[PDB]
């Protein structure tokens, strides 16, 4: 007479652990580690559709330099004027690197030139600078191959005493982030999973029960990390770092989430004196719903941020669905039969002690006797929070977000000692037309187009034909500044200050609209404009950031809503349960952004809220399904009675799980990668506050209010026909 | 009409049920808070609990002064007895 799925999984519990340790072991030996196939399938930071890149491409095609919009910088630097053996270095070092073909696809000498000898000397003529374009877009597998091998091409020979050598450039750094990113992640596990174990063995205080937890939670997160790595492997997806630490992070959280649910179900069941097999069979039909909607909520909100147009949130999208739906099922499969099998055996898995049912009676009865102060205050609190808004400010260049010993950041220090900072960072500009440009007239228009663009405010230095630094000897820097057809000119920009702030980024607009206009009165109208660097490379991120936030944002909320609707069967539950959040969000914004940005003196990453704002709704969601689930069932004795014994009963259960989760989270501090550590802190914060305040006091206080109203369209009554005294 | 077994009995199971004393150590004479040891907390449960199954209102006005279980029942056969 009991149901068809428990009975079929206790019957069938052994091979059911026989299938899960065989596909596991099978996962894990047959396709390589996650971290080979993270490394193998790098995705480009840059979209393809760009006016950066497609720019850049065209530079390079062109001018025979090659397709890719990487660039790698070389510093030479010594403590004392550089001499005639250092020119000797440094001309084996460039036939050296032009040897090879496969990685260095082009150069620029400016050093071995007398006529632009002072385009790379410094002020005191300590330090020199040499680009080379590499082969591979930014953040992608080659080009990280590309710069390795630069390094150690650079790094065989022995420099002459008194002087070193750096290596610079974006892809340096991305490679720097990639193998921090890497060890990060090690060192998160361990930090993880010892906060898993000394937090379970404070609350439960037994040591068998946390050691069975533990072999849920490795378990599955074995399985979720081999089954990723295995879809990894046949170039289905892309991955990254970020989704790989979000991915693990996620999944052994949810995993120690599931198992303190399902295992605290059965022990408050068995605590009313029911044997073995009623409270089984009472914890699956308590939690199963629960569980699984719960995860399908999970999923659905990481597909729906699978929504947007930067390669970052797109990559971060499937695999967290994947993973999020491989460990539901392995919780859904393997929970109940662990459980059965370790009960079976007599003493295993008895309760110890109880934890809580007078106090969370108490905030009930209090709750019911007066719901509306108790809501206005909660109401308060939650917007106090949020009313910190117009301090808001973000920052950009992730070279101040990593630590400060890695190979690109001192050589960025080093060339900062001597050189300004935007003179690492140049800019493009070329201008085509369609004839040749041996004529007076056409270099009196490149001179007026020059002053025109050093006319801008904040160009601290252009370069041109005319003005290489601020006939065979001319004819040289022909080869260098106009194009071998010549039907095209180029300069180079370099910005004054720093060249990533926001004023730096407003710049381009205004270089190209004088342009524009000191090209309108010549005989060169109509030609064509084109601008390559890094600022224009991530003005289209900023202009793209707040409308994919907005897409990824709106179709997350109906799609909870959906899910909600069809797990209660009620409008109203449903609309409560989002709109809660909903309010929520803005007290950990604010409180997130009073810790970093004002006392620790960082601001945030550009990156930071489009992945906290997702997680923190369905997460937040589950706690507030729970509990209606338990009032659904427990309010068949009266309202203000179900009120009381739901909160009872399922009071101190969450907020285990809710403080166990937060401090996983909180774990990300001893990360290096400091975008890391603002994520895991303002999941932390905002969670600590969902379950401490908007879990107990606003949720209930609601129910309490409305009444029958709660449960539309369904009929329910709040007094159930008075009963004679016994 | 209520009498005075029937509405202890009723009071002693909602009493071991909140706060688990048996429902054999319950008497008129004996006190809520001296003796029973009953916080206010408890006492509005305790109304609660009594206003769904039965029904019965008793406003904390005149229960604040509500001290012993004579005078509750006191005050519940008046109200029922006497119909309005």
């Amino acid at each position: 007479a009991r149901p068809f799925i428990p009975r079929m999984i206790r019957t069938f519990a052994v091979p059911i652990i026989l299938g899960w340790l065989v596909t596991i072991a099978v996962l894990n030996v047959t396709v390589p580690q996650l971290e080979t196939v993270g490394q193998i399938q790098a995705v480009s930071m840059s979209p393809d559709a760009a006016p950066s890149m497609i720019s850049m491409k065209h530079i390079g095609k062109v001018f025979e330099e090659g397709d890719s919009d990487s660039a790698a910088m070389i510093v030479l630097e010594g403590q004392r004027p550089l001499g005639d053996a250092a020119h000797a270095f440094y001309d084996q070092m460039i036939g050296r690197l032009q040897a090879d073909t496969t990685h260095v696809q082009s150069l620029q000498d400016f050093w071995g030139d007398p006529l632009t000898a002072t385009g790379a000397q410094s002020s005191d003529g300590k330090a020199a600078y040499v680009q080379v374009k590499l082969a591979g877009n930014q953040g992608e597998s080659l080009a990280n191959e590309s710069v390795e091998a630069v390094k150690t091409i650079v790094e065989r020979l022995a420099p002459p005493p008194g002087v070193k050598v750096y290596v610079t450039g974006s892809a340096a750094l991305v490679a720097d982030q990639q193998q921090a990113g890497d060890r990060s992640l090690q060192v998160i596990e361990a930090v993880t999973f010892t906060v898993i174990i000394v937090m379970l063995l404070l609350v439960y205080r037994s040591i068998i029960t946390s050691a069975i937890m533990l072999t849920m939670v490795v378990l599955g997160l074995l399985a979720t990390r081999g089954g990723v790595a295995f879809l990894g492997f046949h170039r289905i997806i892309g991955l990254s770092t970020f989704a790989t630490n979000l991915l693990v992070v996620l999944a052994i959280a949810a995993a120690t989430d599931y198992a303190i649910f399902l295992i605290g179900r059965y022990q408050e069941a068995r605590g009313l004196g029911q044997d073995r097999e009623s409270a089984y069979y009472t914890m699956f039909g308590g939690t199963a719903h629960v569980v699984l909607g719960s995860g399908l909520t999970i999923a659905g909100a990481t597909f729906c941020l699978s929504f947007t147009r930067l390669p970052y949130f797109q990559t971060l999208g499937v695999p967290l669905a994947i993973g999020m739906v491989i460990v539901v099922a392995a919780a859904l499969t393997l929970g109940p039969a662990i459980i059965a099998v370790t009960s079976r055996f007599g003493k295993l898995l008895e309760p110890k002690r109880m934890a809580r049912v007078r106090g969370w009676r108490k905030v009930g009865a209090a709750i019911v006797r007066w719901p509306g102060p108790i809501l206005v205050g909660a109401v308060a609190l939650a917007l106090v929070g949020l009313l910190t808004l117009p301090g808001y400010r973000t920052n950009y260049n992730d070279r101040n977000y990593l630590p400060a010993d890695l190979p690109a950041n001192e050589g960025y220090a080093a060339a900062e000692r001597h050189f300004s900072q935007a003179r690492m960072n140049p800019e493009v500009l070329m201008v085509e037309s369609d004839h040749d440009m041996r004529n007076s007239a056409d270099f009196l228009v490149i001179n007026k187009i020059a002053k025109a663009i050093f006319a801008v405010e904040g160009i601290s230095r252009v370069q041109a034909i005319t003005r290489p630094d601020g006939n065979p000897d001319f004819q040289r820097g022909l080869e260098q500044f106009l194009s071998p057809d010549g039907h095209a000119v180029r300069f180079i920009i370099s910005h004054e200050g720093d060249p990533m702030s926001q004023a730096g980024i407003a710049r381009i607009a205004k270089i190209k609209t004088a342009a524009k206009e000191a090209i309108k009165g010549t005989p060169l109208e109509g030609s064509a404009i084109y601008l390559g660097g890094t600022a224009a490379m991530f003005k289209d991120l900023s202009d793209g950031n707040t409308y994919d936030l907005m897409i990824a944002g709106i179709s997350a909320l109906c799609l909870i809503f959906i899910i909600m609707l069809i797990t209660t069967r009620s409008v109203v539950a449903a609309a409560v349960i989002v709109g809660t959040v909903v309010l929520s969000l803005g007290a950990s914004f604010g409180l997130s952004v009073l810790i970093w940005q004002h006392i620790l003196g960082i601001e945030l990453h550009w990156l930071v809220l489009a992945m906290a704002v997702i997680i923190l709704l369905a997460v937040g969601a589950d706690y507030n399904l729970l509990l209606v689930a338990r009032l659904k069932e427990e309010i068949h004795a009266g309202i203000n009675t179900g009120i009381i014994r739901a909160m009872g009963g399922s009071g101190s259960v969450v907020t285990a799980a809710g403080l166990v989760f937060a401090f996983t989270m909180m774990s990300f501090a001893v990360s290096e990668l400091t975008v890391m550590a603002q994520v895991g802190t303002t999941i932390g914060m905002g969670l600590l506050f969902d379950t401490l305040i908007v879990r107990s006091f606003m949720t209930p206080s609601i129910a309490a209010l409305l009444g029958k109203w709660f449960w539309w369209p369904q009929v329910v009554r709040q007094r159930p026909i008075p009963q004679p005294w016994p | 009409a209520a009498t005075q077994e029937e509405i202890i009995a009723g009071l002693a199971e909602i009493i071991e049920e909140v706060t688990g004393i048996e429902p054999s150590e319950v008497t008129p004479e004996k006190s809520f808070v001296d003796d029973l040891d009953i916080d206010s907390l408890s006492m509005v449960e305790i109304a609660v609990q009594t206003e769904d199954k039965y029904g019965v209102k008793i406003p904390d006005e005149d229960l604040a002064g509500l001290r012993t279980v004579g005078d509750v029942v006191a005050y519940i056969q008046k109200l029922e007895e006497e119909n309005p």
